């Protein structure tokens, strides 16, 4: 009942952790791989009377590149976020000066807390994550290649070097899980990369839609 | 013998580079509590 | 050896330890994967779709020429393998499980 | 490092692979077209081996093209066969397996 | 496109053997010229297979590319295999 | 099956740069197979630096 | 004279794994002058060997008695001195493995011939001072005759 509550916490903070490396953030290697018994030492044992509050699990991580460009990682007490939480959220992210966010939510998200999220995206992209999906790191997994996302010069030079448009790329949904995971919006491609039985190494490359 | 104290000491240049690095993320997270602080 | 956990030991050499596997009759990937003590990174399932959810495109685009490459091979027979990358492709390369049909 | 690639591109210890050219047999023809004497002492340099896999290699091309791009490409769709090849075209397997001139 | 720098296989496809074979023999059949010697044969079809084996058929393959561009290889210039 | 299989894969062809595109141009394939190798040619064999 | 090797060998066993082919039997004989085993495929059917038979075996390279090197064509109209005159079986194969006891940094001093003959099979293994003349891929004549 809270062993397993800690347990969880500790998953998604290493799923999230593992994530923002991926995405480039900076990130200590102390807590890419922090052990429960850490965890519960920062954080505590005890979530469900409130050490460790989930308010106490934000994370505030800052792009390799750009020291400004931050991002934050918000876990709602609530199990269903509603619009007022997102604007608080974005309150708090407009007071810090913040533009990424990420919101790990419990049971879901109404629907007017999503079209909250879809509205006032060139203003602050803001995502949504179910704490269900962060307690695995999906691209651990066998069947998942590595994943790339590719700058402008390098889709640039791709479409140069092939001689073709976005348009004839393969594609890949903007609500992929690993897409999501990467962060990825769409006119981004990313190049995959996976083992091939017949050549060795293959290097597809999917535009996102 | 000599190669092997080259590649031995680039190890420890390696390794102090992730000192270097750690200590970076903990003048990092000196500013990032405040701010986790004044988030709840 | 297929289900078997192979492992390279200490001298070099391709090791086939025989270990428990468990084989359900529904399929729940995502809560399945997050529970202690099970792989999350080899449990796998044969629901193409519920792979596609989970994982993604690329995820669904190995393990369905892994489901067709098991159906074509359980009966010893053997198809090039770029016959079935270019059925999985033609599939997968949209961004969704494209149905023939 | 081939050996590495290939064991991260097989986990499970299965060397059966599709290749274009049948190495072996073609090892065996040289051996029969040229009276290769597998007793004696063989004329061939192994630096004359390694140098001429490496220009061999350069010469099976796939993907063409100077950029990086078609490097890389160039390096992946071959990777498979070019590891075959240095393998099976060793220096020290063509001196005391084969024993080729 | 720039013929200094052809990317297209500097083999002749199958297929572009067999339409070239075609088209050659075919214009033999209407009285074309032969590019080659000519012991005793009156087959257009191994009149044209003489003229690919002697590098000698004046025809032109235009490679189209997926952009839209064109290649244009001699069957001379090309390697024949088969 | 066959049929359908047949006209969802009829158009897919190896292009002259040596990808596998379908009708729309649309690029299935960088090279046919990962390899841009045709399946008469190749035949079994064994790596010999694997096992 | 084109004769690579000669002794005289003893029958010590006739299919050991049983009679695996009607008209075609494995001998297992061995010599006394130079201690080489031997395992031979003959056609029982028109050449008979019984256990414990004593015969004479020359592998040759030729069958003309002056050194002279063969065809490898039938030629029935040849009326050269033929040594197949001196025997009564006669075969003709090719080598096409020769084994031994050699290391990587070692000599063989145990060599083992392989010869085939249109498909019956004769391994003559022993001391490799006796087996110099054979070379894989090389035609050989058999050369046997049964000795009382």
């Amino acid at each position: 009942d809270d062993e397993e509550e800690t347990y969880r916490l500790w998953k998604i903070r290493k799923t999230i952790m593992q994530l923002c490396h991926d995405r480039g953030y900076l990130v200590t290697q102390d807590e890419l791989d922090q052990t429960l018994e850490e965890f519960k030492a920062q954080f505590g044992d005890k979530p469900s009377e409130g050490r460790p509050r989930r308010t106490d699990l934000t994370v505030l991580v800052a792009h390799n590149d750009d020291p400004t460009d931050q991002m934050f990682v918000f876990f709602p007490e609530e199990p269903k976020v509603g619009i007022k939480t997102i604007k608080v959220y974005c309150q708090r992210m407009q007071e810090e000066n913040i533009t990424r966010a990420l919101i790990v939510v419990q049971q879901g998200m109404t629907p007017s807390a999503k079209q909250s999220l879809v509205d006032m995206a060139p203003k602050y992209i803001l995502e949504q994550f179910l704490q269900q999906e962060l307690l695995i790191n999906i691209t651990e997994h066998e069947l998942v290649p590595e994943h790339v996302v590719m700058t402008k010069e390098e889709v640039t030079e791709l479409l140069a070097r092939y001689k073709l448009r976005e348009n004839q790329l393969p594609r890949i949904q903007a609500g992929d899980p690993v897409a999501r995971y990467f962060g990825i919006k769409r006119g981004q491609v990313v190049k995959i990369i996976r083992p091939s039985e017949t050549a060795g190494r293959y290097i597809t490359y999917r535009l996102v839609q | 013998r000599q190669k092997l104290l080259k590649e031995q000491e680039e190890k420890r240049l390696r390794e102090k580079e992730e000192q270097k690095k750690l200590l970076e993320q903990r003048a990092q997270y000196v500013e990032k509590t405040k701010n986790i602080l004044m988030f709840t | 050896d297929n289900k078997k956990k192979i492992i390279i030991t200490e001298d070099g050499e391709f090791k086939a330890l025989q270990e428990w596997i468990l084989e359900t009759d529904g399929v729940s990937l995502m809560r399945v994967l997050s529970e202690k003590d099970v792989d999350p990174v080899r449990t796998t399932s044969n629901d193409i779709v519920e792979i596609f959810t989970v994982l993604g495109i690329e995820a669904v685009r190995k393990a369905l020429e892994r489901e067709l490459y098991h159906v074509i091979s359980f009966d010893g027979s053997y198809v090039n393998y770029r016959h079935l990358a270019l059925l999985c492709d033609t599939m997968t390369c949209r961004g969704h499980l494209m149905a023939i049909t | 490092e081939d050996r590495e690639v290939l064991r991260v591109i097989f986990p499970t210890g299965d060397s059966k692979v599709v290749l274009p050219c049948n190495l072996l047999r073609m090892i065996w023809n040289a051996q029969k077209i040229f009276h290769i004497n597998p007793r004696l002492p063989s004329d061939l340099h192994p630096i004359k081996v390694v140098e001429g896999v490496k220009e061999l290699s350069k010469k099976l091309v796939i993907v063409n093209g100077d950029d990086p791009l078609s490097r890389q490409a160039q390096e992946n769709a071959t990777l498979l066969f070019n590891i075959h090849l240095r393998s099976t075209l060793c220096s020290r397997r063509m001196a005391e397996e084969f024993r080729l001139s | 496109q720039a013929n200094q720098k052809r990317i297209t296989t500097p083999y002749m496809t199958k297929y572009e053997r067999a339409r070239v074979l075609g088209t050659r023999a075919l214009q033999i059949a209407m009285c074309a010229p032969v590019m080659v010697e000519l012991e005793g044969e009156t087959d257009p079809l191994l009149i044209a297979m003489k003229e690919l084996k002697a590098r000698k058929i004046p025809i032109i393959i235009r490679r189209y590319l997926p952009d839209g561009s064109y290649e244009d290889w001699g069957v001379d210039e090309l390697i024949i295999s088969d | 099956i066959q049929r359908r299989l047949i006209k969802s894969m009829e158009s897919v062809m190896v292009k002259y740069d040596a990808t596998v595109r379908n009708s729309i141009n649309q690029v299935v394939q960088l090279r046919y197979g990962e390899d841009g190798l045709a399946g008469e040619s190749v035949e079994f064999q064994n790596l010999a630096t694997l096992k | 004279a084109g004769i690579l090797f000669e002794d005289i060998f003893d029958v010590k066993d006739i299919d050991p794994e049983g009679k695996k082919f009607d008209r075609v039997s494995r001998l297992h004989c061995e010599s006394e002058s130079f201690k080489m085993d031997l395992i031979l495929d003959v056609n029982i059917q028109i050449y008979p060997v019984d256990l414990g038979d004593k015969f004479r075996l020359v592998i040759a390279s030729t069958l003309y008695e002056d050194g002279t090197l063969d065809d490898g064509e039938y030629n029935p109209t040849d009326d050269r001195p033929s040594r197949a005159d001196q025997f009564e079986y006669v075969m003709y194969g090719k080598v096409y493995r020769i084994e031994g006891d050699e290391t990587s940094t070692e000599a063989a001093t145990r060599l083992s011939a392989y010869v085939s003959y249109g498909g019956l099979l004769m391994r003559l293994q022993g001391d490799a001072n006796n087996l110099h003349g054979f070379e894989v891929d090389s035609r050989v004549y058999l050369l046997m005759k049964k000795l009382a």
